């Protein structure tokens, strides 16, 4: 199609991986095969990422020196080869005659060290092997493409005599879309047997590497101590091995649940769902499966974010002031993204996958939810309003009283429920000890109570927006016929009072801001309590403490990184602090100023180009005629700028303050 | 191009036709309603997607619907002036 | 005059198909195990009016039950609240009332007789800690005895579960477990008089047991305790 | 004869996409012509988003209901 | 480990304010700041008298708050939210009175709306009826429970708009 | 003769009813009618007349209600005994910490409690089905 504008690129890039929207993707067979191949390529990318990390650790870094003195030493991420740096004098990242290096804040050093890596040769062998695994993944993608092509050819060449041969149309993608066998093998082999295999790895490599004296592998390597070994300040490796052994056994047992290879054994998921409380749903729906997987991944990512910090599993990881914060924040952000992703894909499932029954029929869980979506949304709004009103009001009361200089006048509600739960947990742990757990129990005060209620507000409002989008995706009082329109469309016009941000994609756009806010609140809470436990406990009850003792006070090293006096190793962090501020501010433009103004401006610019003497005779403007970004395109671009600035301006701050 | 559809709830008041900026719509004889006429959309290729017909529709929910199709944008639906795709 | 609307032209009202009932398709809902939850109907207050129990103590008579808070009408109200039978029928309320009356009638005399007498082999403790002591020190005969008591209670409860009484569609009369070994009351008049007497004594025992517990756990709340 | 509801009587709207779905309006008039798909005319005291007070419904989209009470829509 | 410890009074993270060194130090510092600010102005000044009043207010506040619990580390009075009524700085009394007042406001309002049932009355308030409803809203707990029980509070969901259509008609 | 809106609606209703019956029938083939999709697996109807069938119990559909009840009660008793003995009345944590092995009886026994629960729901289902 030669007739095109510059919006062509953005329209394509917004759905490059929306395989269901592809032209000439006739059937679910094509859809599933394309998705499988994309998955293989994704695994190849992950393996190449692992191989690159390992290679750079081996070559550009100091793993061998670090493992000798892990406590004061700092791992190297990779060298800096940037021509723009000053050549007259040494940079802050060099030893005045040495290649510039970057410190590593990913904990991969601790990971390798407690896995059992002793020499750079082992890291090199791993780099090589993971590259080979990437090759294997790509070749498997090719193999499966060929096998599925060979089945289509067969079905074309051979036909059942009876007219029911068309029934085979449904079973061509059975290997990719079968649920019982996939569940059995995933939960039994990919999870349980993988855990058992890692137990074997620990017993064979990690335990001997950690233990100075040689001792034959035996049940003595399996223990149920708890807490952190004093020397490494981490969970006993012997306990990790038992842990994984136990989980592996349990999940290997659970992996015989469904009928996978024969119909003589196992039960059916259709049958469980039919007989259970949830009536039934489109288990075949790829969007629904993606939503469930994303929800599970989000909860697991949050769990690891909390537990890696609480119970240190890696040698000397706790000693690394910066790496702990970086890991927690990283996995918290990933978890938030995965949660909002699950919600967005549930909305998409409702839009284009769910087969709604007739209105009066109420047989499925989704229909039952749609019956009282109004009640759900109203109650969620009530909870959000209560939390916001009271949290903000108590914080403002404390703010005003502190500003007037009377801390005694502050409202300080003791967290009695959380303290009782914590005391019960401590009682259980003390009983176990009589038969250390660091950071699993924390002082907990009224400031913690207020911050927890703020985080609850954030979660409730995010879920409010996402649930409203999902439950109004098919229809709404303002736009009853929303099923016909795509998942994301600009608007419905200025009629009916105006219909800005009326689509389910627009609800996601809105919930993205909240996710970022609630995640920022969580990260600020963790970082403040981590940096200054005592000051946080005493002063975190009013917002001026957050604005002064946390942001303004700890912002000094970052902004002072590079100045008229000189530069230090945080100069890069200071430049990325400002670059990300600028990106956020740019996102404000696409978020505030909308398309008509920019289309008219583009028209004027195009007029100028067409009136320019030399340029007109070469460039007509007919092909890829410039245009202003569409409404949805600009919404997304502004959201991307906002998200990039917000997310990327934090790591510089945390590194500066914790380093 | 966009898709302009008309449903039998139409009462033939002609407000959509009068609000059309590029004359996409026209009233046609019918027996479904008392006015004995229903708006049609023969020239949907000229529809720009302004939803002024939708704004002017009286019925409880619109008897005329404009579905936007950004993938099938043409110069007529984009209102191109400085550049020509013809 | 009205022109008879044909069936195809007849509107299908939404109120005729509540959530608790199968829709126009007519497919039965998922089977329920605790009971066969049939289509509930509003009859709680009428059943309460018909039921025995009110006699001049609160200045009331049969057909005029004592219910200042109207907890018996909440079953009828749940039809307007959700369409989900969240609040129990007066049948379930009477079943629970009779169960509590019998349990408390046993419990009060049990408290007094535990204060007075005792059984060898069982731990010595007050009425407010005897069960906890037995649970904590199962040895000799207390473990077997408490196992017997728990098994008997669970078997009786399972055998005489008030099926569908939550909806009021219970086949048997509330509290009519059939336990009449001596056949003391058989006639309808005698049955009604004895039902009223049992309800009165059970209410008195419930109040006495609550007074005992509250007086013990708040020393000055009740004079006797 | 009168095919639809009586003039002036209250009818509950059963059109799911209607702004007044499941709420009641007053039958302004009914078209007796058999060729009218949506003869009944119902007016409501609550204007919809387009500030429209009345609408036309088919005989199967309206059922007879009592007049709204205090605090009822 | 004991039922006695259920009370917030018997907690290891709190102490009586009159016996809290941090609380005493904070108040002593507030008093010192107020006195230092007062010393700037002349002795017989109206501002001097106002500062004397403020110092008296601070001392009375210290005396009143001495009974309340406060954390050992910071020594700021705490608000008990367990549900214990007979405890200083209990949340139940303010909670109960606010709930009564808020229900009063809501009931009054709902009653005006039910009685009027007209946008014209909503815009131009019928002040007599509004005042009557405001006065009548004092029995809102009993009135609301009675209406809930008798079915005059909530209407069946089939009588109100459910929302947008999620399926084909 | 003129086909009025009422006549068109009548045609629509008759078409809907008849063709819906046809689609339910075996003459219409759709991807949603495969095994594992909406329809029950052949020969194993889980729910009939709004009541669980014996097939919901899988391999226990041939067990009588009486023996199912006995098995559920026995499993409940044994599992509860094992759980209480393991947790409170015969703790094993101290012995294991000393170095001894668990009482293998308690671990295998304790699994019977959830098995007992599901065996009761199966006993009720079988009894409710007249078996
Ligand atoms: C062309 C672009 C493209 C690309 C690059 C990918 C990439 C991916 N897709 Mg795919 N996908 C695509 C298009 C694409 N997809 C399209 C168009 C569709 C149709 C909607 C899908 C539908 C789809 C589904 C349905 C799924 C994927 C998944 C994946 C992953 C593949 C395997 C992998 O490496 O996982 C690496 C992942 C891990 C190492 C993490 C494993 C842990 C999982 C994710 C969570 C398990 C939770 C469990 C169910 C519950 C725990 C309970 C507990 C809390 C108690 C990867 C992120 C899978 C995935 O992981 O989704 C999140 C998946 O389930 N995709
Ligand atoms: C500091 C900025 C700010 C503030 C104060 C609020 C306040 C609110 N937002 Mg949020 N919101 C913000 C920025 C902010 N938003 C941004 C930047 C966006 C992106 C466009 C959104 C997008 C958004 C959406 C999409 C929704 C909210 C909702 C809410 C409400 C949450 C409940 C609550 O706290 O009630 C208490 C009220 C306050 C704290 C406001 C102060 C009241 C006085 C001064 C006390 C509330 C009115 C949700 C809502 O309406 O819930 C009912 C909702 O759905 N907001
Ligand atoms: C920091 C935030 C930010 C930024 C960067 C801009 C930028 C711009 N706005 Mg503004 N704008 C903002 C916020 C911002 N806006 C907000 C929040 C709103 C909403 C109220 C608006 C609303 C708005 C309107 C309505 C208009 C503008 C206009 C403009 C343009 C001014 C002229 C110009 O481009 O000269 C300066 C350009 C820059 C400073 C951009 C950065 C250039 C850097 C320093 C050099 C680049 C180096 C190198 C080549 C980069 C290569 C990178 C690559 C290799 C990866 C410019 C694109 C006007 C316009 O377009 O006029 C023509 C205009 O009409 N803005
Ligand atoms: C939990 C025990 C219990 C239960 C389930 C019932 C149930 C019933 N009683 Mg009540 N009743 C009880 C205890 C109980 N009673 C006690 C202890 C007394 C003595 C004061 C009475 C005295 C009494 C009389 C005199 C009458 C009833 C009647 C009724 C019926 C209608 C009222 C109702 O809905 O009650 C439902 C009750 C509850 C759901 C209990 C809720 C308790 C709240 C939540 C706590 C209050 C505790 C309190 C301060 C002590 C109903 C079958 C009337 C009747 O026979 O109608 C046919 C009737 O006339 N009862
Ligand atoms: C026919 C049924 C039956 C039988 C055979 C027994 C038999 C026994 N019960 Mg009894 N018991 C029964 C019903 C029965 N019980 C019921 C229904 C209850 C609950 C209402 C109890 C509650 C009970 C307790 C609480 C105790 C006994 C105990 C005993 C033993 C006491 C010695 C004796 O009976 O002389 C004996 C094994 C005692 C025991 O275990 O002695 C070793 C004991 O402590 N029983
Ligand atoms: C959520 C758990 C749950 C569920 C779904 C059921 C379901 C059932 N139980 Mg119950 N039951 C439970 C817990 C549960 N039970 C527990 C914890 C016990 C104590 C050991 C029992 C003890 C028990 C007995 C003794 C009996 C049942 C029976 C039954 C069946 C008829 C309903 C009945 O009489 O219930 C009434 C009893 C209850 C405890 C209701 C619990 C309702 C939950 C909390 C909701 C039904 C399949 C009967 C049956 O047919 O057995 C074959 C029967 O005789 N159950
Ligand atoms: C889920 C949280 C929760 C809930 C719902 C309650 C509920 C209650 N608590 Mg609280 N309580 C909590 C956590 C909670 N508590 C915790 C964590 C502790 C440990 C510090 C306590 C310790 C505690 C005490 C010591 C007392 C309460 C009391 C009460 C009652 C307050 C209302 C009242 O007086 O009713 C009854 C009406 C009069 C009520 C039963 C008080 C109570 O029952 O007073 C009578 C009371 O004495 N609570
Ligand atoms: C979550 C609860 C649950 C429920 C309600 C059911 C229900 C059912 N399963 Mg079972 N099943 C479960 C879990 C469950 N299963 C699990 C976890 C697995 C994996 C091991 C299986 C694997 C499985 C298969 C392969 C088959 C069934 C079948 C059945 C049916 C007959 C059950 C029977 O006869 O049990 C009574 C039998 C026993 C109690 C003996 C079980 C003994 C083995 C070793 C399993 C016990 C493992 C234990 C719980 C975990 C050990 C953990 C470790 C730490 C020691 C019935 C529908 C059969 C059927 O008809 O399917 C259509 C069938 O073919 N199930
Ligand atoms: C770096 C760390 C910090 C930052 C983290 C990243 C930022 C946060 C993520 C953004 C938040 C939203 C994420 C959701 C994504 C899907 C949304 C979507 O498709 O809707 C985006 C929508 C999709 O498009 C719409 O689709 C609708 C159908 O649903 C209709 O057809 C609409 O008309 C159509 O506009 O809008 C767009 O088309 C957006 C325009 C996209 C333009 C991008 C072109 C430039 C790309 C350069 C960057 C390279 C890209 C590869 C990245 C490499 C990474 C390895
Ligand atoms: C709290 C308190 C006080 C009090 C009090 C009050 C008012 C207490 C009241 C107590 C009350 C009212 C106690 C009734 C008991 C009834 C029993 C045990 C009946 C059993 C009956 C049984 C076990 C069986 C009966 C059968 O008929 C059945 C069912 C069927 C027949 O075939 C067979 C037989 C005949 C066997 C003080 C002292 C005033 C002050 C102080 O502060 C403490
Ligand atoms: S063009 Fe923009 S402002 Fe106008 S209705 Fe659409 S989204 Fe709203
Ligand atoms: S959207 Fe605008 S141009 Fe298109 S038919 Fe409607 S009124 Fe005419």
């Amino acid at each position: 199609n030669g007739r095109c504008a510059t919006s062509r690129y953005l329209q394509v890039m917004g759905s490059i991986h929306d395989i269901e929207s592809y032209f000439a993707l006739d059937n679910t067979l094509s859809l599933n095969l394309q998705i499988f191949t994309a998955h293989w390529g994704h695994l190849a990318i992950i393996l190449m990422w692992i191989s690159g990390n390992l290679y750079h650790i081996a070559s550009n870094a100091n793993y061998s020196l670090w493992i000798k003195n892990p406590i004061p030493s700092m791992p190297i991420a990779h060298n800096i080869w940037d021509p723009h740096f000053t050549s007259s004098t040494s940079t802050p990242y060099s030893h005045t005659t040495t290649a510039a290096v970057l410190i590593a804040y990913s904990g991969i050093y601790n990971q390798l060290y407690t896995s059992g890596f002793s020499t750079v040769n082992q890291i090199y062998k791993a780099t090589f092997a993971f590259s080979c695994l990437a090759v294997i993944s790509i070749l498997l993608a090719k193999i499966h493409i060929r096998t599925h092509s060979e089945v289509l050819h067969n079905s074309a060449t051979h036909a059942s005599q009876i007219p029911s041969f068309f029934q085979l149309l449904y079973f061509l993608d059975v290997g990719i879309s079968s649920i019982n066998i996939r569940l059995n093998f995933h939960t039994g082999v990919l999870v349980g047997f993988f855990s058992i295999a890692y137990t074997g790895h620990l017993l064979d490599v990690a335990i001997p590497a950690s233990r100075a004296p040689l001792s034959h592998t035996s049940l003595s390597y399996l223990t149920f101590f708890g807490g952190l070994k004093s020397d490494t300040a981490s969970l006993y490796l012997t306990d990790i091995a038992h842990h994984h052994l136990a989980i592996g056994v349990i999940f290997v047992y659970i992996g015989h649940l469904y009928s996978s290879c024969s119909t003589a054994l196992g039960t059916y998921i259709r049958d469980m769902l039919y007989t259970s409380a949830i009536y039934m749903f489109q288990i075949k729906s790829l969007h629904l499966a993606l939503s469930l997987a994303l929800a599970g991944c989000a909860v697991l990512t949050s769990a690891t974010a909390q537990h890696i910090y609480s119970l240190t599993p890696y040698f000397y990881l706790s000693y690394d002031y910066v790496t702990s914060v970086t890991l927690y924040v990283h996995h918290s952000y990933i978890a938030s993204f995965l949660a909002i992703a699950s919600h967005a894909h549930a909305a998409i499932t409702l839009v284009r996958d769910w087969v709604a029954p007739l209105e009066l029929e109420s047989s499925c869980t989704i229909a039952r939810i749609h019956t009282h979506k109004a009640a759900i949304i109203s109650h969620l709004s009530w909870v959000s309003l209560w939390l916001g009103f009271h949290t903000l009001a108590i914080y403002s009361h404390n703010d005003t009283n502190m500003a007037f200089g009377s801390p005694s006048k502050q409202i300080l509600i003791e967290p009695t429920n959380a303290q009782l739960i914590q005391e019960s947990s401590g009682k259980a742990l003390y009983s176990f000890a009589i038969n250390s757990f660091g950071s699993f129990i924390y002082p907990i005060g009224p400031g913690d109570l207020y911050v927890h209620h703020a985080i609850a507000l954030g979660l409730h409002v995010t879920v409010l927006i996402l649930l409203k989008g999902a439950l109004e995706a098919r229809g709404s009082k303002l736009m009853p016929d929303k099923m016909e329109h795509s998942f994301g469309f600009s608007c419905d016009g200025p009629g009916r009072g105006g219909t800005c941000d009326i689509s389910a994609w627009d609800c996601f756009y809105l919930a993205m801001f909240w996710m970022l806010n609630t995640n920022a609140w969580i990260d600020f809470y963790f970082h403040y309590k981590y940096l200054a436990p005592r000051q946080f406990s005493e002063s975190s009850t009013y917002l001026e403490s957050w604005f002064r003792d946390y942001l303004w006070f700890n912002s000094a090293p970052l902004i002072r990184a590079y100045s008229a006096l000189g530069t230090n190793d945080l100069s890069v962090q200071a430049w990325f602090f400002l670059l990300t501020h600028l990106a956020w501010a740019t996102g404000f433009m696409f978020l505030i100023s909308w398309r008509g103004y920019w289309q008219e401006l583009i028209d004027i610019i195009l007029y100028m180009h067409l009136k320019t003497p030399i340029l007109i005779d070469l460039w007509n403007g007919g092909v890829y005629t410039p245009l202003a970004l569409s409404i949805v395109q600009a919404r997304f671009i502004g959201l991307v700028h906002f998200t990039a600035g917000l997310i990327l301006t934090y790591p510089p701050f945390i590194i500066s303050t914790t380093s | 191009s966009h898709a302009v559809k008309i449903y039998d709830t139409c009462i033939g008041c002609t407000l959509c036709v009068r609000a059309c900026p590029t004359d996409v719509l026209e009233m046609v004889p019918a027996t479904v309603n008392a006015a004995k006429q229903v708006a049609s959309s023969p020239r949907v290729e000229d529809c720009v997607g302004c939803k002024r017909c939708e704004t002017a529709c009286p019925t409880d929910f619109l008897s005329i619907r404009v579905y936007l199709q950004e993938n099938e944008e043409t110069q007529y639906s984009l209102g191109l002036d400085l550049a020509d795709w013809s | 005059e009205m022109a008879t609307l044909p069936k195809h032209m007849q509107p299908v009202d939404t109120a005729d198909y509540p959530v608790y009932k199968p829709g126009p398709s007519g497919v039965p809902k998922l089977p329920q195990l605790v009971g066969d939850w049939g289509v509930p109907l509003p009859g709680s207050y009428k059943a309460c009016l018909t039921m025995v129990g009110p006699d001049v103590e609160t200045a009331c008579e049969v057909g005029k039950p004592w219910d200042p808070l109207g907890l018996s009408k909440l079953y009828d109200r749940n039809f307007d609240f959700n369409g989900n039978m969240t609040y129990p029928h007066v049948q379930w309320l009477r079943e629970s009332e009779l169960k509590h009356g019998r349990c408390a009638m046993l419990a009060i005399v049990g408290i007094f007789a535990q204060q007075s007498f005792h059984i060898d082999g069982y731990p010595e403790a007050p009425w407010y800690e005897a069960l906890k002591a037995c649970y904590d020190n199962p040895a000799g005969i207390v473990g077997f005895g408490i196992a017997q008591i728990s098994a008997f209670a669970m078997v009786i409860e399972g055998a005489y579960f008030p099926k569908d009484s939550w909806i009021g569609q219970m086949d048997r009369e509330p509290g009519d477990l059939g336990f009449d070994p001596l056949k003391l009351a058989k006639d309808a008049e005698s049955m009604k008089s004895m039902q009223l007497k049992e309800l009165k004594n059970g209410r008195l025992a419930m109040m006495a047991f609550m007074s005992c517990v509250v007086g013990h756990y708040v020393p000055g709340s009740v004079p006797g305790v | 004869p009168w095919v639809g509801p009586k003039k002036g009587s209250w009818v509950k709207v059963l059109r799911p996409e209607s702004y007044w779905y499941q709420t009641r309006g007053q039958v302004v008039n009914v078209n007796q012509k058999p060729e009218i798909k949506y003869p009944v005319t119902v007016k409501f005291d609550r204007v919809n988003f387009s500030n429209v007070n009345t609408n036309g419904f088919a005989l199967w989209e309206v059922i007879e209901a009592p007049a709204p009470g205090p605090g009822e829509v | 480990n004991t039922p006695e410890h259920w009370t917030i009074k018997a907690s290891k993270r709190l102490e009586l304010c009159k016996d809290n060194k941090a609380y005493k130090k904070k108040f002593k510092d507030e008093l010192y700041k107020t006195e230092k600010q007062q010393k700037k102005y002349a002795t017989g000044s109206a501002v001097y008298a106002r500062f004397n009043k403020k110092i008296a207010q601070i001392k009375n506040r210290q005396e009143a708050y001495g009974d309340r619990l406060c954390g050992k580390q910071d020594g700021n009075p705490r608000v008990v939210a367990t549900g214990e009524w007979n405890v200083r700085a209990s949340v139940m009394w303010p909670a109960s009175i606010f709930l009564y007042t808020a229900g009063w406001i809501g009931w009054a309002g709902r009653s005006y709306l039910i009685r009027t049932n007209d946008e014209t009355k909503e815009l131009n308030i019928d002040v007599p009826l509004a005042l009557t409803c405001m006065a009548s809203g004092f029995s809102w707990p009993v009135a609301a429970w009675q209406e809930i029980v008798n079915g005059e509070m909530a209407v069946p969901s089939s009588q109100i708009h459910p929302g947008g259509p999620y399926t084909q008609s | 003769y003129k086909e009025t809106p009422a006549d068109e609606r009548l045609f629509e209703q008759v078409y809907l009813q008849y063709t819906s019956e046809y689609m339910k029938g075996p003459m219409y083939w759709h991807k949603d009618k495969l095994q594992g999709s909406l329809p029950d697996y052949p020969g194993r109807p889980m729910i009939r007349d709004g009541k669980y069938t014996p097939y919901v119990l899988g391999n226990l559909k041939s067990f009588s209600s009486n023996e199912l009840a006995f098995l559920s009660m026995l499993f409940f008793g044994v599992g509860l005994y094992g759980n209480l003995q393991f947790n409170y009345y015969d703790p094993q944590w101290a012995k294991v910490d000393a170095g001894g092995y668990f009482n293998v009886s308690y671990i295998v026994e304790s699994l019977l409690l959830p098995i007992s629960f599901f065996m009761h729901i199966a006993c009720y289902i079988q009894k409710q089905n007249g078996k």
